[PDB]
Parts: C-alpha cells; sequence; structure tokens
RNA sequence: CACAAACGCGUCUCAGAGAUAAUUAAUGAUUUAAUCUUAACCUAAUUAACUCAUAAUAAAUCCAGCCCUAGAACAGGGCACA
C-alpha cells in the first residue's frame, strides 16, 4: 500500500525537487523564481522544468544566457506599462505565430 | 599573463598538478567538450 | 483610585491625562474623584 | 547549444537548421510494478501487477547546418 | 571542464563561508538568509540526503535592531523540567544577558525540524563583535549584503545634501523656538 | 628567591589550607557561656601549582593546595612523576582555591597553623558522612 | 589573484632534531578513549558527536557489499 | 526667530527681546495653488520616519513640535508628522535636538537598544507571556496605522500588525 | 546507649548586587499657560519573583590482596614511617 501512494508522491516530490534547483540556479543571477518562468514564457520557450534543473547543474553558461532573456523580457514588460501602452512590442516581445 | 589552465584540488600541491592536467589536455586536444568519435559509414 | 470602567469627570477640576498607556482622571480638590480605566 | 553558442526555438527548432539521429537497441518490458489498494476494517484489498513495455534508445549525432539567417 | 573525477567532485561539494554583518539589521531578516546558507537551498545541487551546507560567520549580534516594540513585547520562554521552573525572560532582557541568543534562538526555529538540525547549526558562528579569531577569518570567502538599508542620521548628511533639499514653510519672524 | 609580595589591597582573597579534623572539645568564654570547638591540625601543607588568571577562570587566579603525606607506591604514574619534578612526597587530597593575583604564592612553599590568627571567621568543605542507600 | 603560499610549513615539514644523530620519524601517539576522541573530531570536522558512534550487527550486515555505479 | 536673553547686574534683572534672521521658504513650489506646506510641494503621501530632511523643519530646538497655528499644516497631515516625529526620535535620529544636562551626561547606562518604527513608547508596554494560538493571536504592532495611506510601489498592502 | 557507632530531646551555621508592578515626583511639547511623558533627553523615590556576583566539583590510564568512620553489586579512600 504504501508502494503506490509514494509512487503518486514521487512525481510530486521530484517536480518540488526541480523547483527548488531552478530557484537556487536563478537567486545566484539575481533574478527571483516567479519572475524567471513567466518572463520566458512569454518568449515562447517551453522548456518544463525537469529539463531547467539540468541545465542549471550541467550548463552554468546556457542557464545564465536563458535568465540573461528573462530580465531582458521583464525589462520589456515594466518599459510597456510605464508608457502609454501604445509603444509598439519590444524586439524580443513580439509574439510569432505560425499557422 | 594569460590563463590557459585552472584546477581545483584538496590542497595546493594537489591543485597545482590537476592544472598541469587540464592544460596538457587542452594542448593534446583531448578535452571533454571535443568533437565526439565520427561512426557513419565512410 | 477607583478602577472604572468609563470615565466621567464629576467636578469641573478633573482632568483628563494618559500615562502608562490608559487614561486617569486626576482631581486636585477632591481626591476621592481619582479614577483608572481598566 | 555547444561551449560558445546556443541556439534558442519558438518554441521549435525547423528541421534544416538542426537534424538529430537515433537508433534503437532494446525493445523490453519493465520490472514487475505493484499496485495494490486497501481499505480498512472493510475487506477490501485489490492486487494487480504493471508490466508496462519499454524501448531503449542510443543518440548517435547531432548535427547543425550552418544555414541561419 | 577537463577536470578528473575525483577533483572534480571535490569542487563542486566545496564548503563555502560566508560573512554576514549585523550592524542594525533585524534577526529576522538576518536569520532569513542565513538559514538558505546553512541548508544548501542556494547550490542547484542541492538534496536533502547529500551533506550539502555552508558555513555562516554573523558578526556585530550585539547591534541588531528589533522592529517596533518586540523590545519588550516579544518574550522567549523555556522550562527546566522541576516543579515551578518555567521562567518567561523579555527580549531586551535576554540580550541583555547572552548577546547572541536573539540570533540563534531565530535561526535556530527556522531550519527544517528534521535531526540535521543539529548538525547544521555547529557550522553557525556568532560574535557579539568584530573580534573573530584569526582562524576563522581565513576561511571566509566573501559577504552577503546587508538585508535592510540603515537610515542615516540628521548630523550625517552633509551641507550639500542640507541645501539641495527646499525648505518647505516660512516660520513667521516674531516666533520663539 | 621567592615571588614578591605586594601589600593589602581591597577586595582581596587570601590562600586556604587542608588540615585533619581531630575531634571535639568544649570551651568557656568570660561570660560563662559554653561553646564547642573542633580541633583541626594541619599536617602537611605545601602550594603545589600556580594556574595564571586567564587560563582558570578569567577573574581571579587559581593556587594548587595539597594534603597530607601518602605513600609512593600506591599512587599513579603522572601523579608520582608530577611530585618528582617539584620534589615534594605525594599528598592525599588535592583542592582548588580562588586567589587574586596580588596573593599570589611561589609552588612549594609550606604553610602552617598560624596561617590563620585568631578572632577571624572561616570556612569549611569537606565531604559529610555517608550514610548509604 | 594572489601568489601561491609554496613554503607555508616550511619548516615545519623538513626539520632537522640535530646534525649529530639521524632523524627520527617518532610520531607521538596519545590514543584518547572514545570520549575524548569522538569530541575531538566533531570539533575538527565542524558536525555532531553522535554519528562517529558504531553500529550494530545488524545493521552493518544489511548493508549492500556491491553497489550500483554508474558512470 | 526671537530669543530672550535675561541679564543680572547689580541686583537689576534686564530682559530684551532680540530678533535673528530666519531662514525663508524656497521661491518656486511646484504646486503654488496648494494650501497647507506638504501637498504645496507634492510631499502628499510620499514621506516616511527616514525622511529627516522634513521632519527637521516642524521641530523646536529641543525635540519638541511646533504647533499647528504657526506652521499651517492641515489636521490630517499634522498627525501624521506628530507620529514620525515621535518614531524618529524613538529610532535614534536626530540627535542634536535633545537637551544639554551636563550633570546626566557622566552617569552611564545599559548600552541603548537600536529600534525602529515603534509606535508606542518604550516605558509603556507590557510583555505578551500568553500570546495565544493562530486563532486568537496577539499581534505587535509596528508602525502607526496613520501611515497606511503612503505609496506602495511594490503594490502589497503594508504589514502594521506583526 | 551491654560494639569501637548510630540517634534527638542536644550542639552548630544560614548571605551581597542588579532588576522590577501599582504608585509618587522633577524637567517639558503637541496646546509658547499648565501637565510624572503608549512626546523626546536626562534623572528620582519605589512589592515579590527572577538573574548574577560568590561558594561547591576539578590530577585521563598503581590496583592482585588486606583494611576502612566508602559501600546492595560495581565503584571510592588508605596499605613509607603506624
Ligand atoms: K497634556
Ligand atoms: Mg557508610
Ligand atoms: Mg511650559
Ligand atoms: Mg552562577
Ligand atoms: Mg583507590
Ligand atoms: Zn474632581
Amino acid at each position: 500500500v504504501k508502494c503506490t501512494r509514494a509512487r503518486r508522491l514521487k512525481k510530486r516530490s521530484l517536480r518540488t525537487l526541480w523547483i527548488n534547483r531552478i530557484t537556487a540556479a536563478s537567486q545566484e543571477h539575481g533574478l527571483k523564481y516567479p519572475a524567471f518562468i513567466i518572463n520566458l514564457i512569454k518568449c515562447q520557450v517551453e522548456l518544463n522544468r525537469k529539463v531547467l534543473a539540468d541545465l542549471a547543474i550541467y550548463e552554468p553558461k546556457t542557464f545564465k544566457s536563458l535568465a540573461a532573456l528573462a530580465k531582458r523580457r521583464r525589462e520589456e514588460g515594466f518599459a510597456a506599462a510605464l508608457g502609454d501602452g501604445k509603444e509598439p512590442d519590444g524586439i524580443f516581445s513580439r509574439v510569432v505565430q505560425h499557422r | 599573463r594569460k590563463l590557459i589552465a585552472e584546477g581545483p584540488g584538496e590542497t595546493v600541491l594537489v591543485a597545482e598538478e590537476e592544472a598541469a592536467r587540464v592544460a596538457l589536455r587542452k594542448l593534446f586536444g583531448f578535452t571533454e567538450n571535443r568533437r565526439p568519435w565520427d561512426y557513419s559509414k565512410p | 483610585f477607583k478602577t472604572k470602567g468609563v470615565l466621567k469627570k464629576r467636578c469641573r477640576d478633573c482632568y483628563l491625562v494618559k500615562r502608562r498607556g490608559r487614561w486617569f482622571i486626576y482631581c486636585k480638590t477632591n481626591p476621592k474623584h481619582k479614577q483608572r480605566q481598566m | 547549444g555547444a561551449d560558445n553558442f546556443t541556439l534558442l526555438g519558438k518554441p521549435l527548432l525547423g528541421k534544416e537548421l538542426v537534424r538529430v539521429e537515433a537508433t534503437v537497441i532494446e525493445k523490453t518490458e519493465s520490472w514487475p510494478k505493484i499496485n495494490m489498494k486497501f481499505q480498512k476494517r472493510k475487506n477490501y484489498q485489490r492486487k494487480r501487477i504493471t508490466v508496462n513495455p519499454q524501448t531503449v534508445l542510443r543518440i548517435n549525432s547531432i548535427e547543425i547546418a550552418p544555414c541561419l539567417c | 571542464s577537463s577536470f578528473s573525477k575525483a577533483p572534480q567532485q571535490w569542487a563542486t561539494f566545496a564548503r563555502v563561508w560566508y560573512l554576514l554583518d549585523g550592524k542594525m539589521q533585524p534577526p529576522g531578516k538576518l536569520a532569513a538568509m542565513a538559514s538558505v546558507k546553512l541548508q544548501g537551498l542556494h547550490k542547484p545541487v542541492y538534496h536533502q540526503l547529500s551533506d550539502c551546507g555552508d558555513h555562516v560567520v554573523i558578526m556585530n549580534t550585539r547591534h541588531i535592531a528589533f522592529s517596533g516594540n518586540k523590545w519588550e513585547q516579544k518574550v522567549y520562554s523555556s522550562h527546566t523540567g522541576y516543579p515551578g521552573g518555567f521562567r518567561q525572560v523579555t527580549a531586551a532582557q535576554l540580550h541583555q544577558k547572552d548577546p547572541v541568543a536573539i540570533v540563534k534562538l531565530a535561526i535556530y526555529g527556522m531550519l527544517p525540524k528534521n535531526l540535521h538540525r543539529r548538525t547544521m547549526m555547529q557550522r553557525l558562528h556568532l560574535f557579539p563583535d568584530e573580534d573573530i579569531p584569526e582562524d576563522i577569518l581565513k576561511n571566509l570567502v566573501e559577504e552577503l549584503p546587508q538585508p535592510r538599508k540603515v537610515p542615516r542620521r540628521l548630523d550625517e548628511y552633509t551641507q550639500e545634501e542640507i541645501e539641495a533639499f527646499p525648505r518647505v514653510w516660512s516660520p513667521p519672524e516674531d516666533y520663539r523656538l | 628567591e621567592p615571588w614578591p609580595i605586594h601589600p593589602w589591597e581591597p577586595g582581596s582573597s587570601r590562600v586556604g589550607l587542608i588540615a585533619l579534623k581531630l575531634g571535639m572539645m568544649p570551651l568557656w568564654t568570660k561570660d560563662g557561656q559554653k561553646h564547642v570547638v573542633t580541633l583541626l591540625q594541619v599536617q602537611d601543607c605545601h602550594v603545589l601549582k600556580y594556574t595564571p588568571k586567564e587560563n582558570h577562570n578569567g577573574r581571579m587566579a587559581a593556587l594548587t593546595v595539597g594534603g597530607k603525606t601518602v605513600s609512593h607506591f600506591h599512587k599513579s604514574a603522572s601523579i608520582l612523576e608530577f611530585y618528582q619534578e617539584l620534589g615534594l612526597p605525594p599528598k592525599q587530597k588535592v583542592k582548588i582555591f580562588n586567589v587574586t593575583e596580588n596573593a599570589v604564592i611561589k609552588p612549594g612553599t609550606p604553610l602552617y597553623a598560624a596561617h590563620f590568627r585568631p578572632g577571624q571567621y572561616v570556612d569549611v568543605t569537606a565531604k559529610t558522612i555517608g550514610k548509604g542507600f | 589573484t594572489k601568489p601561491i603560499p609554496r613554503p607555508d610549513p616550511v619548516h615545519n615539514i623538513e626539520e632537522t632534531h640535530d646534525l649529530v644523530l639521524k632523524t627520527r620519524l617518532e610520531e607521538k601517539g596519545e590514543h584518547l578513549e572514545q570520549g575524548p576522541m569522538i569530541e575531538q573530531l566533531s570539533k575538527m570536522f565542524f558536525t555532531t558527536k553522535h554519528r562517529w558512534y558504531p553500529r550494530g550487527q545488524y545493521h552493518r550486515r544489511r548493508r549492500k557489499p556491491n553497489p550500483p555505479k554508474d558512470r | 526667530f526671537r530669543e530672550v536673553v535675561e541679564i543680572l547686574d547689580g541686583k537689576t534683572t534686564i530682559i530684551e527681546g532680540r530678533i535673528t534672521e530666519t531662514p525663508q521658504e524656497s521661491p518656486n513650489p511646484p504646486n503654488p495653488t496648494g494650501q497647507c506646506p506638504i501637498c504645496r510641494w507634492n510631499l502628499k503621501h510620499k514621506y516616511n520616519y527616514e525622511d529627516v530632511l522634513l521632519l527637521s523643519q516642524f521641530i523646536r530646538p529641543h525635540g519638541g513640535m511646533l504647533p499647528r497655528r504657526i506652521t499651517g499644516l492641515c489636521q490630517e497631515e499634522h498627525l501624521k508628522i506628530e507620529e514620525c516625529v515621535k518614531m524618529a526620535h524613538r529610532a535614534g535620529l536626530l540627535p542634536n535636538h535633545r537637551p544639554k544636562l551636563p550633570e546626566g551626561f557622566v552617569p552611564k547606562s545599559k548600552p541603548r537598544l537600536n529600534r525602529y518604527l515603534t509606535r508606542w513608547s518604550p516605558r509603556s508596554v507590557k510583555p505578551i507571556y500568553n500570546k495565544g494560538h493562530r486563532w486568537n493571536k496577539v499581534r505587535m504592532p509596528v508602525g502607526s496605522p496613520l501611515l497606511k495611506d503612503n505609496v506602495s510601489y511594490s503594490g502589497r498592502p503594508l504589514l502594521l500588525y506583526h
């Protein structure tokens, strides 16, 4: 009985572990986890938390670029709000729709 | 005054030898980032 | 003193004053008017 | 990506830019996994064994085309 | 990194010493970052089973600044076990007796409540003032920033700043201050 | 060649002794009252070692005083070796005294019952009579 | 970067007791009891003292002789 | 500013008042049509206990506060300024605005405990021996409710009771 | 009290500093008066707790045997002149 219930919790526990590693590797660059995720999705980069944790440990340079990408995207969002809202979408904020 | 290799270690003497190991691996073109061995049909 | 809930001035010489976080009715002519909020 | 560069997709990279090939090795079955449900003092036990078919892949080469706008 | 297998593992799981000043810093904000470093929640290689953990050195713990009236309202209570041995000590009284007790108790309550809390508390070094042994000083790596920006008093403002800030009102000439 | 002697200062503490309890005697005062006195004899008292102020307590220095002479053949190897360097026979009981820096005595200096002058009030510390379970 | 502290134990590593007799490799030992030994190691490695004691035969025997090894 | 001078010259006492030149208001305020000084310079809902440069212009040389009639502040802002000055003194700022007493500085006491955002006074709060569970919790006040209208750049409301 | 001891009915000894609650008073502003102040600075008179000064403890690694005012066992103190 404990085998099956833990098997259900195995997926939850590993997901929690990945977020801690992503948060730890994101705070190292001065960017919080909530800001690193939403501002990466706005760039249409669909990477799950499993591979982001792996990039954090074994790819220190690449994870910096993703962190650098998120910070640049976030700083563009604030500029639009600060303006009149009629600013053309940022050079990184442009949405590309495949159809 | 140009960095070519860097190695960690328990002590300075052990770390310094590891620095030479990294330098030799880079000079001999036998690093861990090297192009993987080609196995395609010739 | 007289520990009471609501403070009222029994004579015109009673003066309110807030000390130690509570309101005290201090009177000079009649010491029996001294009251203390609980 | 490599040591000195990294390419991001939105959300996918074109087939003309990077080619990845893999070779199938083993088509096997997983070890017996046990799934049991039990409820107290109601006399309800259900035991079933799951054997999930599995496939092992070997990734051989990853190539990057030099075509990039 | 082209390191050998042994030195590569040693470098990744290295212990790092941190320095954290405490001059006019609340213990709660001091303990929040200190708890993370002790656990290892800043390393992307973190895992509870692994022994990852970093030493933290906190100096000037006599000059902590409790926010609000917590110096007289917050109390620390303990029981010696014997009947009639229930002692409640105000925050001000405890800090006057044991200078590092306020910070140590704050961290001791924020770490995870497993059996590793005793192990990871041994790596925490507290000093009432800037009197650190030379052995501890040589182990440090970097200093963590202060979590609270210390406001400056009136006498610390330069005369250039005083003249720059506008005079809001014009007092009458006949008033006696 | 003893250590230098300093004049008395307020708040200074002296060095005690180790004595042997003989028995009790009755004693009478000039007002007719009767008092009971306990005979404490000092047999062999020598200061053994001196501990610096910062190595014992941080406030007052510590002076070590030994008891009466005992046989060499029933003491530990370290205990016999310690007394050999000083040059004294082994002692029975060893106690630690808290002494200020202005009343330090060179180790190996004998002490006598004249250390206490009549009229003074003194304390006594010893193991009481054990009555078992 | 700072220069390598090469001669830190320069005299400690190689000390000649005398120039008339050969050097002696006499590693003096105290062999402290289990009590003082554990508290010496715990202070050395900045750990507690509860993990330096051994365990019973039951826990020792159930450890896997050949743990799986990756890489 | 006017000051009073009392002189004793051989069983004769002379008391006279002398006028000292007073600094004036800055020439150009951003909002000339304002009424009270605080909202005339667009300082409404933008100052806190830290702003010593503002709170040092509505206080006496010995730590007291000037009356609302002289300054001209509105009642709503005057109470907020009064609260900030009280919090500033307890926080340790404004060290030159204490009265001078040569006899009392020599007998030092227990070192000052650093504090900030103290709503009450140090001598009028009693320890919370029986705190209580989460459904009836005695919360230690921090800051004052008079400063809950200040602008919040983060957007989260200020936590006054914690 | 028919043991060389135990025992009471007998004899001996029993402490300084900080710190506080209600309350009382000085200086003083919002309120140029006054006003002990969940106004500031300094300062005064003041319950019991409580905390501490201080005192007790202190030597790593003779120990078969015998003795002991040490003791259930195990430990502990003596065994050179006695
Ligand atoms: K008043
Ligand atoms: Mg007995
Ligand atoms: Mg007045
Ligand atoms: Mg004590
Ligand atoms: Mg013995
Ligand atoms: Zn009245």
